[PDB]
């Protein structure tokens, strides 16, 4: 569920940054993707799209809408979903993506990158 | 994100520029408070605002 993902990101990316700086970054951060992730942070988004893809097919859930239980505390995130449900599968896709976002170097040079050039 | 490593050091009030209002974290009050920041950057316990300061220093229990 988009709204939860954003809540999660808003909580792990460095304080000085914002969601918009993560919305259109590298080859995969944001809507869609192509090519290979250009750096570490892009890799986070690449593995996220993958996760959403394995949940929609292999597990028949609608990732961008799936409702679930997640808790933000101690600068971390915890999914309470029943270990196996779609709301839990999906929560884990977002949780590891959010945690990946906070621990990745944010390369200013890769934000808003030219897709036709760098993502072939 | 991680907690700012300087959140519990005393705020650097020395003068290296015209003074500006910033907030620093006070451990003995679990709050960010306003102070006269002088731009010497002896440590990073100084933020443009309260929100930014809580964000960087508030202790999660
Ligand atoms: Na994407
Ligand atoms: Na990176």
């Amino acid at each position: 569920n988009l709204i939860n993902f954003m809540e999660m990101i808003r909580y792990t990316i460095p304080c000085e940054k914002t969601w918009g700086e993560y919305a259109d970054y590298g080859c995969y951060c944001g809507a869609g993707g192509s090519g290979r992730p250009i750096d570490a942070l892009d890799r986070c988004c690449y593995v996220h799209d993958n996760c959403y893809g394995d949940a929609e097919k292999k597990h028949k859930c609608n990732p961008k809408t799936q409702s679930y239980s997640y808790k933000l505390t101690k600068r971390t995130i915890i999914c309470y979903g029943a270990a196996g449900t779609c709301a839990r599968i999906v929560c884990d896709c977002d949780r590891t993506a959010a945690l990946c976002f906070g621990n990745s170097e944010y390369i200013e040079g890769h934000k808003n990158i030219d897709t036709a050039r760098f993502c072939q | 994100r991680k907690r700012h490593p300087d959140c519990d050091k005393p705020p650097d009030t020395k003068i290296c520029q015209t003074v500006v209002r910033a907030f620093y974290y006070k451990p003995s009050a679990k709050r960010c408070v306003q102070f006269r920041y002088g731009g010497c950057n002896g440590n990073g316990n100084h933020f443009k605002s309260d929100h930014l300061c809580r964000c960087e220093c508030l202790e999660y229990r």
